[PDB]
């Protein structure tokens, strides 16, 4: 999974507020966003194939995301 | 008062994420094309995904009074999210 | 101990790269042509193809 | 979403380590249900593995009438026989899970902060926890709530 690099990772966890990060924290973060990529994907892209379509769009992913989950910090 | 001075923002590349979602969506479904905004999407998903998990990162250390975080935090930002 | 991510060299992962910092033609869609949406009913029988799998 | 989550309130907070956890649970129903809903309280007792998580409680609900409902959840606290060490002082998760039909439509998560209230345990804690003098502290204005999108029938 090269697409995604250090200084990206990096990037990503100074806006998630971090100071400080393990040499492990690269590896790991990789792994993490592999399975998500591949997930998410995977649905859209069913979605496209049910709609009879070989054109992906922003729908079917939006379709897809509520399917993987989304949180937020609080209620409503 | 104070003004903002306005900026897009980087996590991650474009391009480069661009042909990452060509790599994995051609092992699912080869000649498959993608909308510029589907891509996009993507992306602010991903982006979104990996910053939340880093704070729940931050938070972890704070409290615990650490300065350096750990794969084993992400291990756990994952958990309280649901995946296993 | 592990790796500092605040200080001189901060800038350094900011710099602007307009060669990677946009979205390349190929692979994307040909025109801005009109996509049907899903329909409510292939919405489910995508979902329900989808749960076939998670099955195994 | 048929069921939705309006609030969850963390009621004795912070308590003593052993103290059985009060959540107040605020939820809506938009039609009647068929079958029931079960709730769970489980207590991660290590991130490292599914083995170490607690099911300290589950509570079946049913049949449930459309509109605003209210209850109180009232589990006990963890094993602390069954706690890694390592993870035992320190921070951890408690997480609040729906279900209906046997599918998760909710998860309501709280990082828990279990920490001595004394400054000399805090100077130096002991090599085995001792669990009779820890506090625990759910990070309640702080949870990480997710939907999932399940069937419904």
């Amino acid at each position: 999974i090269q697409g995604i690099t250090k200084p990206a990772i990096r990037r990503l966890a100074r806006r998630g507020g971090v100071k400080r990060i393990s040499g492990l924290i690269y590896e790991e973060t990789r792994g993490v966003l592999k399975v998500f990529l591949e997930n998410v994907i995977r649905d859209a892209v069913t979605y496209t194939e049910h709609a009879k379509r070989k054109t992906v769009t922003a729908m079917d992913v939006v379709y897809a995301l509520k399917r993987q989950g989304r949180t937020l910090y609080g209620f409503g | 008062i104070r003004r903002y001075q306005k900026s897009t923002e980087l996590l991650i590349r474009k391009l480069p994420f661009q042909r990452l979602v060509r790599e994995i969506a051609q092992d699912f479904k080869t000649d498959l094309r993608f909308q510029s905004s589907a891509v996009m999407a993507l992306q602010e998903a991903c982006e979104a995904y990996l910053v939340g998990l880093f704070e729940d990162t931050n938070l972890c250390a704070i409290h615990a009074k650490r300065v350096t975080i750990m794969p084993k935090d992400i291990q756990l930002a994952r958990r309280i999210r649901g995946e296993r | 101990d592990g790796e500092e991510l605040i200080g001189d060299g901060m800038e350094r992962d900011y710099r602007a790269i307009p060669e990677l910092d946009a979205y390349e033609a190929e692979g994307l869609a040909l025109d801005d042509e009109d996509v049907e949406e899903l329909t409510a009913s292939q919405r489910e029988a995508a979902e329900r193809a989808m749960r076939q799998r998670d099955r195994e | 979403a048929k069921v939705q989550v309006n609030n969850v309130v963390v009621l004795d907070n912070p308590s003593p380590f052993y103290n059985p956890f009060q959540f107040e649970i605020t939820f809506e129903c938009i039609e009647d249900l068929s079958e029931d809903l079960e709730w769970k309280i489980i207590y991660v007792g290590s991130a490292e593995s599914e083995e170490y998580d607690q099911v300290l409680d589950s509570v079946l609900v049913g049949p449930v009438p459309a509109g605003r409902h209210m209850f109180v959840f009232q589990a006990d606290a963890p094993n602390p026989g069954l706690i890694p060490d390592a993870d035992a002082v320190g921070v951890t998760v408690v997480l609040i899970t729906c279900t209906y039909r046997g599918q998760e439509f909710i998860r309501v998560g709280y990082y828990v902060n279990n920490e001595y209230t004394e400054t000399e345990l805090r100077e130096n804690p002991p090599v085995k926890p001792d669990f009779s003098k820890l506090q625990r502290n759910i990070l309640a204005s702080n949870p990480r709530v997710t939907r999932f999108h399940i069937n419904w029938e």
